[PDB]
């Protein structure tokens, strides 16, 4: 909501080479751009936007952006081939392009090189791997096993999915939780907890220490990480994830994204900065300077940044991997597959009796409205609007 | 089931700005989809609730919501 144009990204994505990008849009137009990355920027957003006030450009995950479509700017791109076909499927909404794909951001197999010289391709190796690294006086494998972002790549390798897609469409009530795959790929899991392979408290904190510190062969994580790694002067190699029963881990794939706020009037000038400054070989690589992006959408870049076996490595797992859906009812897919793993891993349920559960979970409707008195049916609340009710509130 | 709360006890309505995520997911998508006047059972599952957390001392994790909740007027 003003002349200039303000952009919203997270602090650990190097906003200083975006803001070079930005002063070389003065340089060429006059107009100013501030950088921000507010604290909680992705919940703050959306409650803003409902205003009417909030940044013009806004960089997250492809993933959250779905939820904004249902207070974003459909962008017109034509010669915009520059780009791949799968980072705009991501940037989608009903038909509609939310956003500028920018970055692949994949999870991958990370591993210390003086450690292990060369990493494990299956997933079967890391029990034998962790008995002869475990009497050398460290571990194997240390990751986020709270986050199931993280879990899911090895539960979904032998089948099993979030929500089947045919027709062009996703089928909310066709879950792939509860089937054979998905079972087998988390009593692995399960199996590694047990063996005292991995432990069920271990968070992304923990597991970040201990690879930077050197006390852990490898690490699961997206180029987010990469910064920290580098700092640690720890020789770290990214290849592809450990297959399980040789099909590939398919992690879930989070696209970096510039969609447009649509109480932003600088969208004619936001679209230009961002098609013909920021998707630019030049314009990239000064973000990349700052903090790397992995693979990036541009191919002109991306072609250049994969000759690194680190980018390289990363489109690997996005292709094996599936692009994350932006449908809301991923919400209660994370938090029925959360809820599920965590348990197996507590032994408070069973692997086959937890993912039953999930299956159920990850289908029910977030909201079930249904009438009691009829209403006049003309006037709905709309977004910045105080509505006045009376309720009774009881648990189910 | 038991009861944690109630307006038509207290007997003064209830008001929340729409969009601003003063309230839970489930009242957010919910009561955008009631009519004013219209009278609703809001059955809310945990995620659009206070999920694996819920709400310290009065609402365990994992607990679906249902609230009769009634648009009496909007401002
Ligand atoms: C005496 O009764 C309490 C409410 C009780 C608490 C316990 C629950 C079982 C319950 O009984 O409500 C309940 O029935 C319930 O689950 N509700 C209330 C009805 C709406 C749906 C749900 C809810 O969202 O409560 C809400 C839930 C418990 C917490 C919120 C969930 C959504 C999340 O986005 C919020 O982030 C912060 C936190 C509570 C509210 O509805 C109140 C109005 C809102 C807040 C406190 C926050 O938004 C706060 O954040 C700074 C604000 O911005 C407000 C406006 C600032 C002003 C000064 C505060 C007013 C406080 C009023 C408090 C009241 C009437």
């Amino acid at each position: 909501e003003e002349g200039k144009l303000v952009i919203w990204i997270n602090g650990d994505k190097g906003y200083n080479g975006l803001a070079e990008v930005g002063k070389k849009f003065e340089k060429d137009t006059g107009i100013k751009v501030t950088v921000e990355h507010p604290d909680k920027l992705e919940e703050k957003f959306p409650q803003v936007a409902a205003t009417g006030d909030g940044p013009d450009i806004i960089f997250w995950a492809h993933d959250r952006f779905g939820g904004y479509a249902q207070a974003e700017i459909t962008p017109a791109a034509a010669f915009q081939d520059k780009l791949y076909p799968f980072t705009w499927d991501a940037v989608r909404y009903n038909g509609k392009l939310i956003a500028y794909p920018i970055a692949v951001e994949a999870l991958s197999l990370i591993y210390n090189k003086d450690l292990l010289p060369n990493p494990p391709k299956t997933w079967e190796e890391i029990p034998a791997l962790d008995k002869e690294l475990k009497a050398k006086g460290k571990s194997a494998l240390m990751f986020n096993l709270q986050e199931p972002y993280f879990t899911w790549p090895l539960i979904a390798a032998d089948g099993g999915y979030a929500f089947k897609y045919a027709a062009g469409k996703y089928d909310i009530k066709d879950v792939g939780v509860d089937n054979a795959g998905a079972k087998a790929g988390l009593t692995f899991l399960v199996d590694l907890i047990k063996n005292k392979h991995m432990n069920a408290d271990t968070d992304y904190s923990i597991a970040e220490a201990a690879f930077n510190k050197g006390e852990t062969a490898m690490t699961i994580n997206g180029p987010w990480a990469w910064s920290n790694i580098d700092t640690s002067a720890v020789n770290y190699g990214v290849t592809v994830l450990p297959t399980f029963k040789g099909q590939p881990s398919k992690p879930f794939v989070g696209v970096l994204s510039a969609g447009i706020n649509a109480a932003s009037p600088n969208k004619e000038l936001a679209k230009e900065f961002l098609e013909n400054y920021l998707l630019t070989d030049e314009g990239l690589e000064a973000v990349n300077k700052d903090k790397p992006l992995g693979a990036v959408a541009l191919k002109s870049y991306e072609e250049e940044l994969a000759k690194d076996p680190r980018i390289a490595a990363t489109m690997e797992n996005a292709q094996k991997g599936e692009i994350m859906p932006n449908i809301p009812q991923m919400s209660a897919f994370w938090y029925a597959v959360r809820t599920a793993v965590i348990n197996a891993a507590s032994g408070r349920q069973t692997v086959d009796e937890a993912l039953k559960d999930a299956q159920t979970n990850a289908a029910a409707m977030g909201v079930q409205v249904e009438t009691i008195s009829p209403g006049d049916g003309r006037t709905f609340p709309k977004r910045g609007q105080t509505c006045v009710v009376h309720y009774t509130g009881m648990l189910e | 089931g038991k009861k944690f709360d109630s307006s038509r006890d207290r007997n003064k309505p209830f008001k929340f700005m729409l969009g601003k995520q003063e309230v839970i997911r489930g009242w957010e998508e919910g009561v955008a989809q009631m009519s004013v006047g219209q009278r609703a059972k809001l059955t809310i599952s945990p995620d659009y609730a206070y999920g694996a957390t819920g709400h310290p001392g009065i609402i365990p994790p994992h607990a679906t919501l249902v609230f009769d909740v009634e648009l009496l007027k909007l401002e």
